[PDB]
């Protein structure tokens, strides 16, 4: 008999005391449909008591009240039902659900800042400009000097003018630029301090695939200061990057500091050779580039790097789901597009208690046994119907075999996101086609609705009822490969419990095939960098570190310029 | 009533005693046909679609591994053009046209008037063309349900994740309406490189096509109502359509040894001879402050002068970059020489100040070719700056990185194949 | 002529789903008109239904051919305010499931605005019409007073483990098993009532399992109703194919 | 070929044996004229300009102290209308119209075709009207150089600091092109409240005008090319224009005691009687799985059914809110009853799911009246959802806060004064 | 630490560092503070960043249309008691705390103690009945003449001055503010007036808070410099003058 991967987590979070919730008196059997309701309220939770205490201090200091658990409807505070913790999947970290709220988790905020503050800018057109307009020679020696200058200037320091005032390096030490190139001869001459070595970061096969896609082109992976994007926005990044690239070319190649050729370098850095994280959004949800709504699902898969360091295909796909569920539901839908308490648990359902792991490993193992291995199942509706139905019905039944599983993922939208992500990811890994995975996701949604006589929240299935028909449509605003879909794809623009899971499905076909990247090889190489504050190879481990207030690479704080 | 004689790109008389009201975007039949064809014509890049399919690529850097579909497209351009015509047309024998260009690499598609008449904008030229080529390729290669999404991506790019067909292969001389800065800017959002490529680098025709489009934009913006209709039409006739041969003859007179400054002196001498300006009062030093006897006509002489100075200065260097400084110093020196405001009452000079900055600094912009009437840097003048930019781009002999050959190969080939776009002065004069 | 078939399947769950859809539901308990008004919390029990008070510019009835052939409900004719009836149903074989309460309302009641969610199901309608619906929603086998509860706010409980007494958890404690019967002594939004409303006995576990419209692996597994799984796959396949090309 | 009989809002025959191709936005003369007048007509709120001037106010809350000007605008409406016509017209005796409405409070301005022919979009209806009234007021009241900027602000609002005339007094049935979600959405960005107000709350004419505009939008989007032309035209005829009297007769048959479910049963019975569907196979339980003999015609019957169910359900409650749940459960129950996909293959049901959510939650949306084909919540169906929303809004009897009387007084008075907008079914059938 | 270099004064052109000319300080005008010019760089000055955050995180939302929806659509009575209870609920909920659902996870109040809502009204009878903890008293803050001018311009209308958490606009953007504000206004009306927690009338309150009665700091920008509302580019010059308050406390013009 296969032992469900979530059972250990359910035993810990429901049957072992957390805070003062008296868990052993509620129930010691994870299969029991009944529980003793103790109605302990705030007293059971050290975290809610911490919030209550700060609320008293705030009300007293301001003369205007804030947090008060007794202002919950009817004067009845949170915790009438047992308050339980969460195990961050693949880790031994047990935490309160409040510790996974993006506001309370510095690892989550730093993950978004590292994406927001990044653009990739080509060097070839800039070098060609110097050759054509000035007759300048570009060599590894001039490039290496340029990169030293650039890493001094990029954080906000001067290179040409006298009497400039500059940013405090201690506030912008997360800002730097590295380079990568598909030209192996040039790579061997770049100063190793600035190089992202494609051969070292990727296996032999993946490195060859990246180099063939990139060609003999050279690129700058730029990461502007976290403090800048926090004070300003994502649309600042490409402009900040271009300004300091321009200054560094002026100083390093002794150009006139402001001649016609400098405008060609500006147009190259800001438009012709710019590779940002995402384009702008339309008027109703207006935002400039480098915001979560513009981040295509394939880009999030290429930002995440678990597939680069693990051969476990399901694990690598679920690290993508964790990054996406957090970014897209908690920060993007839960704050940029709404706000308040927000959508922590709509997202945690996809990265806690090893539940999505159990369902995804089950479906993938079923497909490997039946079709032979990853990317071996035919990409047909017959295969999608088989894998997605098998995986969805298995997942549906687990909530019925385990009442604690059903109580953990108490919202139907949580069950829908996880059931359908497992069906979609198993299908995508098995066929090597992420569009087949997406078709499987919609079939799983329909099965869950008829099985439980309910699906998600009021508006959960707008995109799922539109879904089956729009997977393979080629009509104007309907057709698009999943890798290029994102939070601005019309059906997907509003609702929780889909976007992060779609990022995992986008990754699944490619992980099944052993591909080095999903949609942009430049993005994949730019984030294969251990100097970045957030460790993109271990998304769930980083969220767990932030939850217990141990994430030690948070950038952008202003302690250096505040009173001690 | 204001009358002008229209002269050709070579300084030859084309039409006499023309009322400027008959050159208006709202009355002139050639301008109305140019706008009608601008709105209904789109370019399908079959070469781009072929490479996108073969490599699973979307735009300049995106690539989805495992999606390669090496379909033979360019060699089947005539068969695909026939099917695209059947899908784009509304009725058999209507005004739809589909033409193969550049050895199969491009299709020029002209949607029938019926699609514009039942739509609010020009965008059916893009959407009918994109839908037509997507369907034609799916049919020719019997593309299955699982793979049709990659044909869709090869044609439409990232749309609808992006607002437009970003990284796609269907484009127009126009950009999407969402890129307009304000109301009436669609005909202003046309790169100067597109104009210079369309007009085959003939500087007079480049200035004329740009002036027509810019003034159609100023009319759509609401900047040519009441007394302002005469104001903009005088600028269109004298700067854009070589009225009374002032632009051509000033350039010919100053072509061998002239400078920005000698063009200023020529224009002041001509305005005084024609009675456009007169001495108002003489200062104790002997400096003469001039008065404008006809303010709008003085503005039009300064617009013609701004263009003639661009042709003399950019023409001498065979370098487009001189246009930003030419527009600035022609008008700054004109004011210092006469005591009268320069073209557009300081707005050509002001546009030229920011244009110079944003064509010689780190902050944005680029070479002259990237600017347009909708660009934040160059939108400020009421259509009197971009015609000079288009002429300057045409006169460049190879100094630019972002040249029309780099940015405007598709548009230049497609719209440049239409005579009214190639020879706008001749076409406008002949419709009278 | 046409005989509606409603839904596929041959298990007790499918049969119960067709009962709820067709309105062929057994009456198991009684609620007085004033007790129903009290638990809905929209107006004082026994009082007349208040009317809307729209601005002068909207008082005029337009000349409309549809208004002339669609008879208003009694509530619409009287100008009642739009009010609601919201239910939460346990996943531990509560007879009702959210989609099937909405199908019951859409098929059997005129001028209704049903809404389906996982932890709550609502019907909004002209007040007197919503009370006619509300009476059937509570008196019939579509409800068990322990496994279901009227909750206009703080709905949490559909997916929670049952209490030791078999009653579905309610954070606001609006109804509970008190001395052998279900007592509801707060309205659907948790306001204490000046009365105790007796909703009668709960269903036994066996009765709930036989009457439920929810599938469960430990009662009537979803996997076992082959025609329902087939129907889902057929709708998915045809929607997929027609979305590509509708032929 | 596909033929239909067109029936009126009262179920009377208007035209027989009509080819659906002749009802297309690209061929039907009445639809082309509706779009032409939609693009060229704008509303000037003279009462609003008068209040803005008298109080130095811009929009709902901005007020600049010390800028008050007490000008009798409304009492001089006829004098200003005459001057506005002189400024908006291109030639004397052209197709320009200016009509004083609502006792001097509004001007309906219809710019001449020449302004649209030389422009890329509809926006000259706004800009020519705004420039014309600004100039006419400056002239009539001899407004000086220092104070003209306040007349400008009273008419154009915050423009150009804002992209459009935010807080101004010149508006259209259409919104600015920059608000379009994608390509071809301008005719889709029209509030359902505007449609119900224009059509005088006649639910059939409300559904017809909305269906015409939505399908003009779907055509401009590129969603009616090739086989999809038949698909959208069948939907336009059966849902929008009461083809074969299916909508009207279904509503009449189900009007006294019908529900969403009985309308589902009526539509399945009719599709089976007409040969549109047949039994495919019978399951062991006796459940009949049906097959669509004509998929596009089945889609059209489900679109007609979605509208008839809206009229029966919203009509019975006299409450617009029921439309979101009606569109959801009519299609969900239709699939459960037949084993065939619902309208638009799940996209009407999907649209209805999000529409229900965003008309009953904290997150956005509002009452049914605020939705439109360009709204992110309701854009997903290919024009088959908003016609039902327009009918539902028309059928409401005082349940809405944001009613057409609150949001659409100006558009309702101005466009509702045009017969083709008030009676679109009659106008379309008569132009055949 | 990184093995990748950063700031180095010798990387200035020619290897000649800043300060060949005398480096001098600045006096901040009207103060006795003498500082380096680098101390006035926005990155290095928390007062400057906090000034922008206080503008970015603010919107003003009317109450009249919401109260009218409660009265006309739901037949609910709005009194000073219901308003005062609503304001206590709103100041608990606005920073990210729950009021309706069970098992909600919430923001740490210690991270969002800068978040609160105050109210002001041109209705003097209502001003005297609002809980003083939440009131911005126009008569106390402005002189007699200015208070009368404000009241005449506002009329008998009531408004919420909302300030969402600084941590939220820093993590997100200015366009988040009106949405964050509307979500917690909606939750507070549901809880304070005991509405159905998600009925058709709730969508009217959402449309009122997000659109019809919203007064943000600035509208969106066009495509080339695309940004949503509440960004500096949308801030009209008169709005910045009205945000600054020196004229309210000094007679030195
Ligand atoms: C008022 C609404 C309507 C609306 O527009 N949004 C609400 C409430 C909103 C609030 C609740 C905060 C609070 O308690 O003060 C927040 C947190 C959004 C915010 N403003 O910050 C939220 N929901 Ni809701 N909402 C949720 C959910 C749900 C589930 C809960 C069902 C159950 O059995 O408990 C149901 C929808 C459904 O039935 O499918 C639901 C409804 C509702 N959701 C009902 C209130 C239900 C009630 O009266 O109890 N949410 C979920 O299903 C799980 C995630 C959870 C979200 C918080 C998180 O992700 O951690 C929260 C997401
Ligand atoms: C012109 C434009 O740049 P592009 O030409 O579009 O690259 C614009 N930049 C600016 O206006 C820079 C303004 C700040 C720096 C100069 C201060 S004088 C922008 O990025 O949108
Ligand atoms: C619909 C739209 O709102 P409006 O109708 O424009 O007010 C949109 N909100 C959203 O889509 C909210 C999405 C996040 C909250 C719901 C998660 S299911 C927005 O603010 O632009
Ligand atoms: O109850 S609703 O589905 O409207 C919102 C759930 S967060
Ligand atoms: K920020």
């Amino acid at each position: 008999d296969r032992e469900q991967l979530f059972k250990k987590a359910l035993e810990i979070k429901f049957t072992q005391e957390w805070g003062e919730n008296k868990a052993t008196e509620v129930s010691t059997d994870i299969t029991s449909k009944k529980a003793k309701y103790l109605r302990l309220g705030t007293a059971q939770s050290p975290r809610k008591r911490e919030f209550e205490q700060y609320g008293k201090e705030i009300a007293a200091k301001r003369g205007l009240p804030g947090y008060d658990p007794k202002l919950h409807l009817g004067g009845i505070p949170l915790g009438q039902r047992q308050i339980t913790p969460y195990v961050v999947s693949s880790t031994d970290t047990l935490c309160d659900g409040d510790d996974l709220h993006f506001v309370n988790n510095a690892a989550m905020q730093q993950m978004w800042d590292d994406i927001r503050r990044t653009v990739i800018v080509g060097m070839d057109l800039a070098h060609e400009t110097l050759e054509k307009r000035l007759g300048k020679e570009v060599t590894p020696e001039t490039i290496n000097h340029y990169l030293e200058v650039l890493n001094h200037a990029m954080p906000g320091a001067a290179v040409v003018q006298e009497m400039m005032v500059e940013t405090h390096p201690g506030l912008v030490d997360d800002c730097y630029v590295k380079v990568f190139t598909g030209d192996d001869e040039l790579a061997d001459e770049i100063d190793k301090r600035f190089l992202i070595d494609i051969d070292k970061q990727f296996g032999e096969e993946k490195a060859a695939q990246i180099k063939a896609a990139i060609g003999k082109t050279t690129w700058q992976a730029v990461h502007v200061p976290t403090i800048v994007v926090r004070t300003c926005d994502g649309a600042t990044t490409s402009r900040w990057t271009a300004m300091q690239i321009g200054m560094s070319f002026i100083a390093a190649y002794r150009m006139c500091a402001g001649e016609a050729a400098v405008a060609d370098l500006a147009y190259a850095a800001k438009h012709a050779a710019l590779v940002g994280m995402g384009d702008m959004l339309p008027a109703r949800r207006a935002r400039g580039p480098n915001e979560p709504g513009g981040l295509q699902f394939g880009y999030l898969a290429d930002i995440v790097q678990a597939d680069r360091v693990t051969d476990d295909k399901v694990k690598a796909s679920l690290e993508v789901v964790a990054a996406g569920a957090m970014l897209y539901d908690q920060i993007w839908l839960g704050s940029y597009m709404s706000g308040g308490v927000g959508f922590t648990q709509y997202a945690t359902a996809a990265y806690t208690n090893n539940i999505l792991d159990d369902f995804s490993y089950y479906g993938y193992e079923y497909a490997v046994d039946k079709y032979g291995g990853p990317a071996q199942a035919p990409a047909t509706l017959e295969t999608v119907k088989d894998i997605a139905t098998e995986t969805a019905i298995y997942a549906i039944e687990q909530y019925e075999y385990f009442p604690t599983l059903l109580e953990d993922q108490f919202g139907g939208s949580q069950r829908a996101a996880v059931v359908a992500a497992a069906a979609g990811i198993a299908t995508g890994l098995a066929t090597g086609n992420s569009q087949a995975g997406l078709s499987g996701w919609y079939l799983a949604q329909y099965l869950l609705k008829e099985a439980e006589g309910r699906l998600g929240f009021f508006g959960y299935d707008l995109q799922d009822q539109c879904g089956a028909a729009n997977v393979f449509s080629y009509q104007s605003d309907e057709g698009l490969p999943l890798e290029l879909r994102g939070p601005n794809y019309p059906n997907y623009a509003m609702n929780v419990g889909h976007q992060g899971e779609y990022a995992g499905i986008a990754s699944s076909g490619h992980i099944g095939r052993g591909d080095a990247f999903v949609v942009n090889p430049l993005v994949k190489v730019a984030f294969a960098d251990p100097l970045l504050n957030f460790d993109f190879t271990q998304v769930r481990k980083e969220f767990a570190k932030g939850a217990v207030r141990e994430f030690d690479r948070c950038a952008g704080e202003r302690a250096l310029i505040l009173p001690a | 009533s204001d009358k002008v004689d229209i002269y050709s790109d070579r300084g030859k008389l084309l039409a006499s005693d023309v009322d400027i009201m008959d050159l208006a975007p709202t009355r002139n039949r050639a301008i109305r046909t140019i706008i009608h064809d601008t709105k209904r014509t789109a370019a399908v890049n079959l070469g781009g679609i072929e490479k996108a399919l073969a490599n699973g690529r979307i735009g300049k850097v995106k690539k989805i591994p495992g999606k390669e579909m090496k379909l033979d497209i360019v060699a089947n351009a005539e068969r695909l053009a026939e099917r695209v015509k059947e899908l784009v047309q509304v009725n058999e024998g209507d005004d739809t046209t589909v033409e193969v260009l550049a050895g199969g690499k491009f299709l020029k598609v002209q949607v029938p008037s019926a699609r514009l008449e039942s739509g609010a904008e020009y965008v059916s030229s893009i959407t009918a063309s994109a839908a037509a080529i997507t369907q034609a390729i799916i049919e020719l290669f019997d593309v299955g349900i699982f793979d049709a999404c990659m044909v869709k991506a090869a044609v439409w790019g990232d749309y609808p994740q992006t607002i437009g067909l970003n990284g796609g292969n269907v484009s127009s001389i126009l950009e999407i309406p969402q890129k307009d800065e304000g109301l009436g800017f669609t005909l202003r959002n046309i790169m100067a490189n597109h104009i210079a490529a369309i007009t085959q680098r003939n500087a007079m025709n480049a200035a004329a096509l740009s002036s027509i489009l810019e003034q159609c934009g100023e009319f759509e913006m609401g900047n040519a109502i009441g007394m302002f209709e005469r104001h903009q039409l005088l600028g269109l006739a004298y700067q854009g359509l070589n009225a009374n041969n002032i632009v051509y003859e000033t350039v010919k007179e100053q072509g061998k040894s002239g400078t920005i400054g000698t063009v200023v002196h020529s224009i002041v001498e001509r305005a005084l001879e024609d009675g456009v300006i007169s001495v108002d009062k003489v200062a104790p030093s002997g400096y003469k402050f001039y008065k404008a006897n006809d303010v709008m006509l003085w503005n039009a002489y300064a617009a013609a002068g701004s263009l003639a100075a661009t042709m003399v200065n950019c023409g001498a260097a065979r370098a487009a970059q001189c246009v930003s400084s030419t527009l600035l110093y022609f008008n700054d020196l004109l004011e210092k020489e006469t005591g009268l405001p320069g073209c557009d009452y300081g707005k050509v000079q002001g546009t030229a100040v920011g244009f110079s900055f944003f064509s010689h600094s780190i902050y944005g912009g680029g070479g002259p070719g990237v600017f347009n009437g909708n660009h934040i840097v160059t939108r400020h003048s009421r259509g009197f700056a971009i015609p000079c930019v288009a002429a300057a781009v045409a006169l460049d002999a190879g100094t630019q990185m972002f040249s029309p050959e780099m940015t405007s190969a598709v548009v230049g080939t497609v719209y440049g194949s239409i005579p009214e776009f190639r020879e706008p002065i001749k076409t406008v004069a002949a419709s009278l | 002529a046409y005989e509606p078939q409603y839904y596929p399947g041959n298990t007790s769950v499918a049969q119960n789903r067709r009962k709820h859809m067709s309105g062929n539901v057994e009456k198991l308990r009684e609620i007085s008109d004033e007790d129903l008004t009290a638990i809905l919390g929209h107006r004082a029990p026994g009082s007349d239904y208040p009317s809307t008070h729209p601005p002068l510019a909207e008082m005029g009835e337009p000349d409309c051919p549809i208004r002339e052939i669609v008879e208003p409900t009694p509530g619409a004719a009287a100008g009642d305010r739009i009010r609601y009836v919201q239910w939460t149903d346990s996943m531990y074989n509560a007879p009702a499931t959210p989609y099937w309460r909405s199908y019951y309302a859409a098929i059997n009641h005129r001028g209704v605005d049903p809404g389906t969610l996982s932890g709550r199901q609502i019907v909004e309608a002209r007040e007197r019409d919503v009370e006619v619906y509300g009476k059937m929603s509570i008196e019939t086998e579509m409800t068990c007073p322990a496994l279901a509860g009227l909750r206009g706010a703080t709905v949490h409980g559909h997916s929670c483990r049952l209490q030791e007494d078999g009653v579905m958890f309610d954070m606001l404690d609006r109804r509970r098993l008190e001395g052998g019967t279900i007592i509801m002594d707060k309205d659907q939004v948790g306001v204490p009532l000046d009365r105790k409303v007796d909703l009668g006995k709960p269903m036994s576990e066996e009765e709930a399992a036989k009457r439920t419209t929810i599938y469960r692996v430990d009662n009537v597994p979803f996997r076992s109703d082959s025609e329902v799984v087939e129907w889902v796959q057929r709708i998915w396949e045809l929607r997929t194919r027609y979305g590509f090309q509708p032929q």
